[PDB]
């Protein structure tokens, strides 16, 4: 027993004391404790079933105990939910002996599940009765704490807490005493510290339960710190999910675009709230914020209940930031006239917003401005599109986007026009701009006799900040494709062409797979290579890809009329046709 | 995007999370319990045996 | 100016040039670099 009960006190050799006890047993098994010895082993790894085995023989016995064998009875009773034998265990301590704590503390953490039942009886019988027997019962000096935090006691639960604390030293106990310090600092607001509580809560016992997990991960939205919010908020839904823990990691969003380790379960937690409705409000705004990436009528929907839903807790205005927006999904839909409508009750509402230059409500009315102007581009209103732009631009001459769609409008007209001019000047004002910069060559692909010009006019921002760019090395592809079909391809000039565009093709292909255009480009070179059946299957793989590219439509009926497949290439020619584009494109019917 | 509030508090509260869970008794690794056997000086074996009708509904793992 | 980053951080961009040009679908090219190395046991 001796050195039995020596292993206890250090964690250690414990199966090597219950065989010591075991061995009790077989050398003398003529009183309980030796085998009640073994038991208290049997609980601690768990086995609450080879715990009570040796309980039985307790009190079938019951030797000379006023340290209440009872009392663990009811512990084992209170695992896995035999919480009736529990009360009656306590009771009867209670009745042996009424000065012991355990029964007391025991039957008060079960009636700490009913709190708005039996509030009372918690509070004072079943707590402070402890506190009075042992007011340094870190147990009961943390529930007190709990509840006078819940009873918004936060003095005395700071002056117990403490000793709840140090009073114990085991780490769940010690941990749920940082824990509830940190509540404390948390609702006064004394994050810097509660922080550290909430740190050495998760790093005394962590497996224990995943309050302090998320106490840890809502301070990480202090201080900016919310990297380990989304790790240790994950043991939360790894603990289990639930309505709560949906939000964090909702408003948490680091999901912002092709990152789907943050976006699937941002999808899945939307999912989990939709559904339901704890005074939803924004959790549509938050649904629909991913959504436009997505299929867009989901955003409608959001959008439609959302602009409900602001309405019946107080009739408020929708901000405009929210119609601005379903405004910009209907632009690439069909609802091209509410879109408008949604523009213009946006500026209205920013108008309403008479006061908010914190919110900067002007900012918002340029943007959404923008927006109508490209509305308006879209209504070939291209009088109002030239209004509200150089209205913005007589405002915040810094804008770039407004500044060269006003030239995107002059190059529908054509090219030396004030076109090619507020494009350059966008470079002047930002030649660190790709956008531009490409739209600057962009504009030199109408004079092709500047095609190996082009390389110098492509390689301005060929800078490695700008690099990688697929935009642009796909248009030297494309400049370089251009140069096809000419009788020097037997002099190896072409030939060489050929390849370097193969070339390009390759490192488009190997930094991107899923590109399009390239393997349209790689398709095209080996076509002029005279591989037209080795063709129209790597075109027909970028035909199921996207139908929608004019070029694809051309390049599979040539290889039809190559293997002179007239009645499979003409109706894809006028299928080509179907777009609203020219009613009679030349090299078409060419 | 929509303006957020940083959530660094919490008012609705946990509670719900909270109160749902059955707190430990970890008190006395080896169960609120002094294990001797010199303690034991005496023993209710003599007669007459003591046995509570509570002590023998307690006597049984699952019979209810 | 203050407006420039005041506009460009609160709008949102799902739509750029460069994801136009890669498929909404997968459309892997291994099969394509299969054919453009079999079109080299050709050569």
């Amino acid at each position: 027993l001796g050195r039995a009960c020596f292993c206890l006190l250090e964690g250690d050799k414990m199966d090597q004391a219950d065989a010591q006890f075991h061995f009790v047993l077989n050398q003398s098994p003529n009183n309980i404790p030796a085998l009640l010895g073994k038991a208290c082993i049997s609980f601690n790894k768990k086995d609450y079933r080879g715990a009570l085995a040796y309980y039985k023989k307790a009190l079938r016995t019951n030797p000379g105990c006023p340290a209440e064998v009872r009392l663990g009875m009811g512990h084992c009773f209170v695992k896995l939910n035999k919480l009736e034998k529990a009360r009656l265990a306590f009771s009867r301590a209670l009745e042996l002996n009424s000065k012991c704590v355990g029964a007391l503390v025991g039957l008060a953490v079960l009636e700490l599940n009913n709190k708005e039942a039996d509030s009372i009886k918690n509070g004072v019988q079943l707590l402070s009765r402890a506190y009075t027997i042992d007011p340094s019962n870190p147990m009961v000096l943390n529930h007190l704490a709990n509840h006078f935090f819940f009873k918004k006691d936060y003095s005395k639960v700071q002056h117990l807490a403490l000793h709840a604390f140090h009073n114990t030293e085991v780490e769940a106990m010690q941990a749920e005493s940082c824990y509830q310090l940190a509540r404390s600092f948390h609702v006064q607001e004394d994050y810097d510290q509660a922080f550290q509580y909430y740190y050495q809560a998760t790093q005394f016992a962590s497996s224990s339960f995943v309050l302090p997990f998320f106490g840890l991960g809502q301070m990480y939205i202090y201080r900016g710190d919310k990297e380990n919010a989304s790790q240790c908020f994950e043991k939360v839904l790894k603990a289990y999910p639930n309505n709560y823990e949906t939000m964090k990691i909702l408003g948490s969003l680091y999901a912002a675009s092709e990152d789907q380790e943050k976006r699937d379960i941002a999808k899945g937690h939307l999912k989990k709230v939709t559904e339901q409705y704890p005074d939803d409000v924004e959790a549509w705004i938050e649904l629909a914020q991913i959504l436009e990436q997505t299929d867009i009528q989901g955003a409608l929907s959001a959008y439609g209940t959302a602009t409900r839903i602001l309405q019946e807790k107080v009739q408020a205005d929708v901000p405009p930031e929210i119609l601005n927006n379903v405004g910009a999904l209907h632009f690439r839909l069909g609802n091209l006239g509410e879109a408008k409508k949604y523009f213009l009750a946006s500026l209205d509402r920013a108008k309403a917003e008479a006061e908010h230059d914190e919110h900067y409500y002007n900012a918002i009315s340029v943007t959404t401005s923008y927006n109508l102007a490209r509305l308006y581009e879209a209504m070939c209103e291209f009088h109002e599109a030239e209004k509200l732009y150089k209205n913005i631009l007589r405002e915040h001459p810094n804008y770039v986007d407004c500044y060269l769609r006003l030239g995107a409008m002059a190059r529908d007209k054509g090219n030396f026009y004030e076109a090619s001019d507020w494009f350059k000047e966008a470079l002047q004002i930002n030649q660190d701009h790709p956008d531009a910069w490409s739209l600057i060559g962009n504009l030199h692909l109408a004079k092709q006799e500047w095609g190996p010009g082009q390389k110098k006019f492509e390689r301005i921002l060929k800078q490695p900040s700008t690099q990688s760019d697929t935009y642009s090395m796909l248009a030297l592809g494309n400049v370089w494709l251009q140069t096809l079909h000419q009788p020097t391809r037997d002099r190896e000039k072409e030939k060489r062409h050929q390849d370097r565009a193969l070339a390009i093709y390759k490192q488009v292909l190997r930094n991107d797979a899923k590109n399009l255009y390239a393997a349209n480009g790689i398709g095209a070179v080996l076509a002029h290579k005279g591989y037209f059946r080795e063709a129209r299957d790597v075109f027909a793989q970028v035909r199921e890809a996207t139908a929608d590219i004019s070029d694809v439509w051309l390049n599979l009926a040539h290889i039809y009329v190559e293997q002179k497949q007239y009645i499979s290439a003409v109706q894809m020619y006028e299928n080509c046709l179907r777009k609203f584009y020219k009613h009679q494109n030349t090299e078409v019917v060419l | 995007t929509y303006p957020f509030d940083q959530n660094r508090f919490v008012q609705y509260k946990a509670t719900s999370l909270e109160k749902q869970h059955k707190h430990d008794l970890l008190t006395e690794p080896d169960l609120g319990v002094t294990i001797d056997l010199i303690n034991p000086d005496t023993y209710r074996i003599d007669p007459n045996v003591l046995l509570d009708p509570a002590d023998e509904k307690l006597l049984e793992e699952e019979i209810q | 100016v203050d407006v420039t980053r005041d506009i460009v951080s609160r709008e949102r961009v799902w739509r750029t040039r460069t994801t136009i040009l890669q498929s909404t679908g997968k459309n892997f090219s291994k099969n394509i670099f299969a054919i453009l190395q079999s079109v080299k046991a050709r050569e």
